[PDB]
């Protein structure tokens, strides 16, 4: 088991070129205004 | 406006200025006995050139000097300025 | 001891004492420095007026040969209040023996060339003149090689930031290949290795 | 005359008559490998990890404890010493399980830096490895009893200098613990500083618990400010954010212990705060504009308001260069009316010459002092190193103490004299006894807070003090000249806010209606908008949005302590420069960069821009900001001490109470701590 | 402060220098303006060699104003002959860089503490 | 604001997630005092480390291996 | 020969660009990191400059910068020749001062005591 049943490739755009990104939770958490009360 | 304030600086040695030490020990206790709101200032040490300073008229700067004095040539140096 | 650790030999080091110990004799004008490497080698600390000279004496004699010139390099250290150091290197064909030559230096004091003495500091002295900034005079040429057109910095001395002052990228919009100050995507990260407790107690420095 | 010559390692070297081998050792410059030994704490013996092999004699000593006789020959490196060094840490290997990867001192740890260079090679055990379990004592210290080299380092610290005596050592032969025996959990100031103390990683940190190994990190100096007697810090810096704070070993103030609150403060510094300017809308509407907009909002309104209608109110931790920009401009208009958020009774004094105004005799000088009386305070949790500072010198020779009124639990044994204001005026004659003590007193020594001086009744208390300073002093008073009378302060910055010049005490706004207000207290709960006249707008600048940032008209951000290079004052008048650490978030930026270009987008323009433009200026309205610690020398309260006897005010009558008691509230007080979301996780394991 | 000059004594042989390899600047900037078949003003190629030669103006000291010359008494040998191609030369005279504001207010909305 | 570089991009995550995975294990039990956890089978696995189960009822994984672990 | 001697204070000129004067260096001994007691990390004035703005980068979170040099630390030996190389290459500086501790008396055997009032127990 924890490993696949057929197989991928290489490919160049399959569409899915796979294009990373960032894995990590947010940073500094920007303050919320107050809501509709003066 | 003026005048506000009143800074006499002064150095700890070089006993060239002890005119200002010794201007403490003669006017000080006795020159602000009476105007009990003016709020002159002794701070430390400019070590040379003791200025005193003063400040009137929208914080304007006014900057005497002194370099080595008697005691009472400063006493009649300072109702220069707090007479105006 | 013996099996991991590299054996010494003696007798290399009774003779570089004695062939050194009369290079401070016989030219005392210049020469105010001389020892022992530890692993047979040495080293002479020359004022800088004799380089042309001592060589020159280096160059030919009967007791000492010295005519392949191999290395000549430089170090430069700052705290040293005389910033750069030379050091030139020289094997002896006859008598089987490397012995440098040390010689301290500025950048604005110049310092006179080798090259009528051996044709071999041809190049190494163009080269100095683009990285630390030493100048030699009379020297045939020189010019500027190891290093692009554009740089002004000197770079190896060490106020050169690793990473120049201008990254280079090509842009469409005319027909050049353009200089852009330089920006890069991470930050070279800057670690931190030194540990304490001085594990050498023979290279003490100074009680003070 | 009175010194011995003794041979380290064939090298002469003089020794005064009781200093042991180890500190003979370190004169020339070597280090005998230490575990149980530390020069703050006491000395006991159970390392053995530093023995040294004296000259001619079969038995190897220890370099620890034991004195140096007419001159030994002190062989440090032979093969004898090592073969002992190398036979020591190869015993307390045997038991130290396989941690570093991950234990988190896995950087530093000194089973690590000694046991490459100095000790054995590989092991031969070959299995064993009892593994003990820990428990847990607060929400700060995290203990994994396994490993413990027992020093005895943790243990002869608490029973030392933080005076609570609890952690013991339970058992015999292999398995002793440390840990208490009952559940007590363990919890005070400065003791969240022992995790400097052990040597390896059994004590470790809990809100830094995971996050960077430390060969990454960057050390830049810099300075604390929550509090009086300042410290020296290290920041720490990752990614460029802070991580984490240690000391700086300091040899006065902070003498290698840093408090505990100005350690895990670190940690509401980038949780709440503001990161913009906001404008005002007339509404409850408050909202983000950009940067060139509300500037000149407050610009003109500036153009109309004179004379007494305007002025400021700053005092907080806010710097001693941005008590100058905004000084100079806002007395440029000829507006002043202007004080800090504190309360400094003044009669005759209390700006000229100050020499009441300040802590006279340094911290250094508890270290001499005799005969002690402090009043109207709980010296524990307002400047906590200067309690250990005398806990410290109340052992390793003998001090006496009093203290007046409402008797708290010190570490050390003193004894509540008497609880009211009427008590002091007695004392100026024989009663209510020391009667001759303080008399007989080689250097007296007498400490006023400011919660006691805060009193309504204020001017009095610091002229009826004064009183018996004067009746010593003039006696003879202590050899000598050794000053006496002196104040310590609780709050941040303020003989910096003060000294430059600015009147004590929020009255001189309580009297009259001024309009446009800035708000740099700025979260004492002191002036509200109710208490003002009509909606005539104050302008808040600061960091935070504790308590002032809805009560407003328009906000401006600033940078913290960490980020910008100023100067703060500590009780003595030092001058210590706090040091850039990361750059300011967002938009916001320095203050006094922000009086400046408020300034010339108004009328007047002020004299400078660069930094030492500023300084220049901190040097002609004062000569001692410029000189970085160096205390110089002033007594300058004799001519003092009698013009402030002018008023004949006397006292109020009820017993002094200090704010702060035993614990709860020392957590949470000036700003940064409010939003500190870990003094919210170790308030409420205080109430229950 | 001694040690041996290179070329200069004091300030004169020097400034009789400066003004020297000027015109060898002067006099060739545009025999390139035609020959890397690079078009600008002819007069921009003469007014940054004026532009350079007044900027290090504060300049104290023999050895040094003897020093910046043995750059300048370079370049000569690389310009006046081929060893650079369009893209080492134009660079002097910067085309794509955005400017920088230099005053105080552009700042302020553009970049943290400069 | 960030969101628009994945767009038809499709976006790799990770389809598991160990974030717990791991509570779905027979903890274990021994009847003895103190165990050795090289996990994962003789030299692959994290460096041996001995763990004390004496609580009542807990135990220790010993934070390299996870596999919950007690008596 | 030409000796010619003369007096003009050492400096150079025209090497960096504008961070010559922009900046303000600094000549302080470093502080020994606390958390283990090695003292053999001290001993050399080094220097290093003040700090300017590291910023996010905005693909991944690299905190990508300009300011050049931000990574230097040279090592002098010593204070007199310390400030050598900050006016002979002509830019700001400050300087910090070394610390020892003081001297200081401790002694074993004094724990266990008639009428003193240091006595320990449990140690
Ligand atoms: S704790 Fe100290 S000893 Fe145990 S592993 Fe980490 S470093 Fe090695
Ligand atoms: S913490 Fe670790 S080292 Fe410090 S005492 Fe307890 S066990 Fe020994
Ligand atoms: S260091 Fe030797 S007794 Fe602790």
């Amino acid at each position: 088991k924890f490993i696949w049943t057929n197989h991928k490739f290489n490919l160049s755009g399959t569409p899915q070129q796979y294009v990373p990104y960032s894995t990590t939770r947010k940073k500094i958490q920007e303050w919320v205004p107050p809501s509709t009360p003066y | 406006l003026g005048l506000r304030e009143i800074r006499i600086h002064l150095c700890q040695r070089s006993p060239g200025s002890q005119g200002v030490r010794d201007f403490i020990e003669k006017r000080y206790v006795e020159l602000k006995k009476a105007n009990p709101d003016l709020p002159i200032l002794i701070r430390e040490c400019s070590d040379v050139q003791p200025k005193l300073w003063a400040r009137y008229a929208f914080g304007q700067e006014k900057n005497v000097s002194l370099n080595n004095f008697s005691a009472d040539q400063v006493t009649r140096a300072l109702e220069n300025v707090l007479s105006s | 001891t013996r099996p991991t650790v590299r054996p010494r030999n003696d007798v290399a080091h009774k003779q570089l004492s004695a062939f050194g110990e009369y290079v401070a004799e016989i030219l005392p004008k210049y020469v105010q420095q001389v020892q022992v490497s530890c692993f047979n080698e040495l080293e002479i600390c020359i004022h800088p007026d004799g380089v042309i000279p001592v060589l020159t004496f280096l160059r030919d004699h009967s007791n000492a040969q010295f005519k392949s010139l191999a290395d000549l390099t430089a170090v430069d250290i700052p705290t040293r209040q005389n910033r750069f150091e030379i050091v030139y290197n020289l094997l002896s064909l006859r008598f089987n023996s490397r012995i440098r030559v040390k010689t301290y230096t500025d950048e604005l004091t110049p310092i006179e060339s080798s090259v009528p003495v051996y044709k071999a500091a041809n190049w190494y002295e163009r080269e100095i003149w683009d990285m630390f900034g030493v100048f030699f005079a009379n020297h045939p040429d020189l010019r500027r090689i190891l290093t692009d057109y554009g740089f002004e910095g000197h770079p190896f001395r060490k106020d050169f930031p690793l990473s120049g002052y201008v990254e280079l990228r090509y842009d469409d919009e005319v027909k050049r290949v353009v200089a852009e100050p330089v920006e890069l995507a991470q930050e070279f990260r800057k670690f931190d290795l030194n540990s304490p407790w001085e594990a050498f107690p023979a290279y003490r420095q100074p009680p003070e | 005359s009175n010194l011995i010559e003794v041979f380290v390692d064939g090298q002469s070297v003089m020794v005064e008559p009781g200093t042991t081998v180890l500190q003979a050792c370190e004169k020339v410059g070597m280090q005998i490998p230490r575990f149980c030994y530390h020069e703050r704490l006491s000395v006991a013996g159970n390392c053995r990890m530093c023995l040294v092999e004296i000259e001619k004699a079969p038995k190897v000593v220890a370099a620890c404890a034991m004195p140096v006789m007419k001159g030994w020959n002190i062989l440090t490196n032979s093969e004898k010493t090592k073969k002992a060094r190398e036979g020591v840490m190869e015993f307390l290997l045997a038991n130290h399980p396989l941690d570093c990867p991950i234990c988190d001192q896995g950087g530093e740890c000194d089973l690590q830096d000694q046991s490459m260079m100095f000790g054995s090679d590989r092991s031969r055990f070959l299995e064993g490895k009892r593994a003990v379990e820990d428990k847990n004592i607060g929400p700060l210290v995290k203990t994994i009893m396994t490993r413990c080299i027992q020093c005895t380092r943790c243990i002869r610290f608490a029973s030392e200098i933080a005076g609570v005596d609890d952690l013991g050592t339970t058992g015999r032969g292999n398995d002793m613990q440390v840990g208490t025996y009952i559940e007590k959990m363990f919890m005070s100031e400065l003791s969240g500083n022992i995790i400097d103390i052990c040597p390896v990683g059994a004590l470790t940190s809990k809100p830094y618990a995971f996050t960077a190994r430390p060969w990454e990190t960057r050390k830049t100096e810099s300075i604390d400010v929550m509090d009086a007697v300042g410290s020296n810090i290290v920041v720490s810096t990752r990614t460029g954010e802070v991580m984490r704070i240690l000391p700086r070993m300091h040899e006065d103030i902070n003498e290698e212990w840093i408090s505990d609150k100005t350690r895990f403060a670190y940690d509401g510094l980038k949780r709440q705060r503001l990161t913009e300017p906001m404008v005002r809308n007339e509404k409850g509407l408050l909202t983000h504009t950009t940067w060139e907009d509300a500037l000149s909002r407050v610009a003109g309104m500036l153009q109309s308001f004179q004379g007494n209608d305007v002025a400021a109110i700053a005092g907080g931790l806010v710097d001693a260069e941005a008590l100058i920009a905004l000084k100079d401009l806002l007395n440029r208009v000829d507006s002043d009316t202007l004080c800090t958020e504190e309360v400094f009774p003044t009669a005759g004094a209390g700006t000229d010459l100050r020499s009441n105004y300040l802590l006279n005799t340094t911290i250094a000088g508890v270290e001499e002092a005799d005969v002690v009386l402090l009043v109207g305070t709980n010296p524990r949790f307002e400047a906590p190193l200067f309690n250990a500072r005398i806990r410290k010198s109340w052992l390793h020779n003998d001090l006496k103490v009093a203290l007046i009124g409402s008797p708290v639990d010190l570490t050390y044994r003193y004894d509540h004299l008497g609880d009211s204001p009427k008590i002091l005026q007695d004392i100026a004659s024989g009663s209510h006894p020391f009667s001759q003590v303080l008399q007989e007193a080689k250097k007296p020594m007498v400490i006023l807070g400011s919660s006691a001086l805060q009193r309504n009744d204020g001017a009095a208390i610091l002229a009826a003090v004064s009183n018996i300073a004067q009746k010593i002093r003039t006696s003879s008073g202590v050899t000598g000249d050794w000053k006496v009378m002196n104040i310590l302060h609780r709050i941040a910055s303020q003989v910096a806010a003060l000294d430059l010049g600015y009147k004590p005490g929020v009255e001189a706004i309580q009297k009259n209606p001024p309009k446009m207000l800035f708000l740099l207290g700025a979260d004492g709960g002191c002036i509200t908008r109710q208490d003002l006249p009509k909606d005539c707008f104050i302008v808040y600048q600061g960091h935070h949005g504790d308590v002032g940032a809805p009560i407003a008209d328009v906000i401006l951000p600033g940078a913290a302590y960490t980020e910008k290079s100023a100067t703060y004052v500590n009780t003595e008048g030092r001058a210590q420069q706090t040091k850039v650490a990361v750059t300011p978030p967002g938009l916001a930026r320095e203050d006094w960069k922000i009086i400046r270009a408020l300034s010339e987008i108004a009328g007047m323009t002020l004299p400078y821009d660069t930094l030492d433009q500023v300084r220049n200026r901190l040097e002609e309205v004062s000569p001692n900001l410029v000189r970085y610690d160096d205390v110089e020398g002033a007594n300058y309260f004799q001519q003092a001490s009698e013009l402030s006897k002018l008023v004949n005010q006397q006292l109020l009558a009820d017993p002094l109470v200090p704010p702060q008691l035993t614990i709860k509230d020392f957590y949470m007080t000036d700003s940064i701590s409010r939003a500190s979301q870990t003094m919210a996780k170790c308030v409420k394991a205080v109430t229950e | 402060t001694s040690v041996k000059p290179i070329f200069s004594r004091d300030m004169n042989e020097a400034k009789r220098r400066v003004r020297e390899l000027y015109r060898a600047w002067y006099r060739e900037v545009p025999n390139t303006v035609h020959l890397f078949q690079l078009d600008i003003s002819v007069k921009q190629g003469r007014d940054k060699v004026r532009e350079m030669f007044k900027k290090n103006a504060h300049i104290t000291d023999p050895r040094v104003v003897d020093l910046l010359v043995i750059k300048g008494k370079m370049e000569l040998e690389e310009t006046i002959k081929v060893w650079k191609q369009r893209t080492h030369v134009m660079r002097f005279f910067h085309e794509t860089e955005a400017p920088r504001p230099k005053d105080f207010l552009s700042k302020f909305y553009v970049g943290h503490d400069p | 604001y960030r969101k628009v570089r994945f767009v038809g991009r499709q976006k790799e995550v990770n389809e598991n997630f160990a974030i717990d995975l791991i509570a779905e294990q027979p903890v274990s039990q021994v009847g003895s005092r103190v165990i050795s956890c090289d996990g994962g089978g003789g030299a692959l696995g994290h460096p041996r480390v001995y763990i004390n189960l004496d609580k009542e009822t807990k135990t220790g994984t010993c934070g390299y291996c996870g596999l919950q672990f007690r008596q | 020969i030409t000796v010619d001697e003369k007096l003009d204070i050492t400096t150079i000129t025209g090497v960096p660009e504008e961070h010559i004067k922009t900046r303000k260096a600094r000549i302080f001994v470093p502080a020994r990191n606390n958390m283990q007691s090695g003292v053999n990390n001290t001993k050399k004035w080094k220097m290093e400059f003040d700090t300017r703005e590291r910023w996010e980068n905005p693909l991944m979170g690299w905190a990508s910068t300009a300011d050049p040099l931000s990574n230097l630390v040279l090592t002098f030996s010593t204070k007199e020749d310390a400030v050598a190389f900050a006016e002979k290459n002509g830019w700001s500086y400050d300087v910090e001062e070394r610390k020892v501790p003081k001297p200081k008396s401790k002694s074993y055997g004094a724990n266990f005591s008639w009428n003193k009032r240091t006595r320990v127990s449990t140690k």
